[PDB]
């Protein structure tokens, strides 16, 4: 998926 | 208004933002265009069969042995001579095979019998080698074939493409129109940058910002100046940039949204975003003689008006100017300091760095030398939650390429 | 001509490679420019305390209660009362605080308490905390401060920097100047894009490749045309580019050698590189009229001609337009397949690409979407060695950045 | 250590 929203550390 | 998630902002740009109309642009001008055709060869490259080898055109069923050469066949020239049995032509690379040879062989694989008095012509070699068959030749065709397709719609063009177009001789292209971008600037504190500063008063820079930000990414800009903060200067100045432009930009100042509803008749998609900076972010579109206007109303912190400005509008230009995917680059970057996490999704411009031979860059946070570099990336920092409350230094994070 | 090693060669480029001199230009054609000179503030940013919140402008020593309203400062204009004992102005954010007040106290920690009849004015307000001196207030040269050092000699600008220009008023700025580049193509086989094909001949791209090339890094060029490949037509090609350049790039073609040696006087530092592709890559500088042209003389293969103008032309570009660091940013990347590795160290066109939520992207190799995208890396694969005449897909390399 | 020839995989 794309997001325009950080993620976290995986 | 009511606070929009960022995820939902972002789609809503996307999906609401129309793709520009086409015009015919000579290939010379075709860097950052997006191809609107396909565009097919005319020609055969080679358009005939060429060396590939400084050497000798011979038959291959002559076998080794010794050869009157008849000829030399160069670059540039078509050879009228045909090469009959126990006969060979001297070629470079890139020459027409002449009639009747059938391979080429490499002039390392041969040894010079006799040369003219003068020493300026070649007349008898020894061919040292059993050539096969289209040995060191480059059909014609090998390359580009008639009628192929060279490039499709949708490609977005570099250097290479333009060298291809040039190849074909296709000079002339249909490609999507590229946004011409208005910006001003909004507020009653405001001068010019060629100003003396007055009571009260400082110099905008936000409109130059977004102007240079728009340009390094190749569109046409109209700067709109430093409008006053009431409905009959927003009103007028917008009217200009609905007439003059594609998009238009605004940072600062709440007229702006009330000229755009009651007065414009615009469709205001959003008003505020859940994220830091850029809360106060305003999207709206106008439809209009049968075309659809972009407007942002940017916040007039001069980092937020960038920050907002790299993550709605250039994706919003990008598909404008026909990119297939307008989305922007997202690597993984490694957190230079420790950060406490905000409960709103944050963006910080940082310079990417990559060091001896460690895999993942490092997002210094905007000592000598970084002062030297501008931003080319956005810190995308997730949201504050239960188990993550802070990010230390090391820990791999999203960053969002905007220069390298 | 001997085989330099590709270190011995970018390194003498880079070593025989002059700065050029400086110019002055307006802050709006900075991009890309780097500073010759510091630049330093000529005032305070902000130059008035300034509101950070919207509230109301207090004195801390009254601490909480009833206060009469006795103005509003707003942005842009110069407060002319002072709060006394028992007062407080309204203020918005950005808006000069008034003489007598030495705090704000924002809107939401307050109350009102009396509204003009026609219930455009406030008349009380009741402060429900107890401000500290100074909270809530920006104040004179918190940003910035006159006399300040904003931007030093040697930054690479970028929209930021330019956004910083116009804040402190600095229009006009010393820069270096950029490289002029000059271009022509030689070849007998050669004709321009626009032209029909002839019997032995093809259309010139790598002109067009390499004008785009330049210009896509900023830099003004001059297309020279197509050179017959013989010592006349040659010297009075270099001859029209070194009076209008300050670097001629050449493609094709040994007569190039003997007009650069026994013509021009020229010094060629190598005619031979060993690399792949690009093995005939030649660099001379020309010492004339006080100043140092710079002349490089690339491979007439397409391929090699993009890669050889990446790897040597762009990084003295880079140097004479005043960059301190002219390298180019080498990431790390997997390969997206198997590769035998060649004596040579070698270079390959790739398109870097990175995937969902992995760490390194993969260097792709020049389907559907990929064919529709320019390259923007160069794949460094290593010379050959005992141990590693192999490398796997999925191994770690080298890639310079070339394009993202 | 800069060095424009690729390196072995580390």
């Amino acid at each position: 998926d794309f997001s325009i929203v950080g993620s976290l550390p995986r | 208004f009511p606070l929009t998630s960022m995820d939902k902002a972002f789609i809503t740009v996307l999906e609401m933002t129309p793709v520009l109309g086409t015009e015919i642009i000579n290939y010379r001008d075709g860097m950052g265009r997006v191809l609107a055709q396909d565009v097919y060869a005319k020609d055969n490259l080679p358009p005939f069969p060429a060396s590939v080898k400084d050497g000798y055109a011979v038959r291959a069923a002559d076998g080794p042995g010794d050869r009157f050469i008849i000829g030399e066949s160069q670059a540039g020239e078509q050879p009228t001579q045909t090469v009959m049995p126990g006969q060979v032509m001297r070629v470079t690379t890139g020459a027409p095979i002449p009639c009747g040879a059938d391979a080429v062989v490499q002039v390392e694989d041969t040894e010079l019998i006799r040369e003219s008095d003068d020493g300026t012509e070649e007349l008898e070699v020894r061919i040292l080698v059993q050539a096969r068959p289209g040995q060191d030749i480059r059909p014609i065709g090998h390359d580009i074939k008639r009628g192929e397709c060279v490039l499709a719609k949708g490609t977005h063009m570099g250097p290479s493409e333009i060298g291809l177009l040039a190849t074909v001789g296709v000079t002339e292209v249909e490609v999507n129109k590229f946004p011409v971008v208005a910006v001003m600037s909004t507020g009653n504190e405001l001068l010019n940058p060629e100003d003396d500063l007055l009571p009260g008063k400082i110099r905008d820079s936000n409109r130059s910002t977004l102007l240079a930000t728009i340009q390094e990414h190749g569109y046409p800009t109209i700067n709109l100046g430093i409008v006053g903060d009431n409905p009959d200067d927003l009103l007028n100045a917008l009217n200009e940039g609905i007439s003059r432009a594609d998009v238009i930009i605004t940072s600062g100042g709440d007229y702006l949204k009330q000229v755009l509803d009651i007065d414009l008749h615009a469709q205001i998609h959003f008003g505020r975003v859940f994220m830091k900076p850029g809360l106060p972010t305003t999207f709206a579109t106008l439809d209009i003689d049968g075309v659809r206007k972009i407007i942002f109303a940017l916040p007039g912190n001069p980092v937020s008006a960038v920050v907002t400005c790299n993550l709605f509008v250039v994706p919003a230009l990008r598909k404008m100017q026909g990119i297939l995917d307008p989305r922007p680059t997202i690597i993984k970057a490694r957190l230079s300091c420790d950060v406490k996490l905000d409960p709103r999704p944050e963006y910080h411009r940082c310079i990417l760095t990559w060091h001896h031979q460690e895999p993942l860059p490092w997002a210094q946070s905007t000592s000598r030398l970084m002062s030297m570099r501008s931003a080319n990336g956005l810190l995308m920092l997730p949201p504050k939650t239960e188990q993550y409350v802070e990010l230390h230094k090391g820990e791999v994070v999203d960053v969002m390429v905007i220069g390298l």
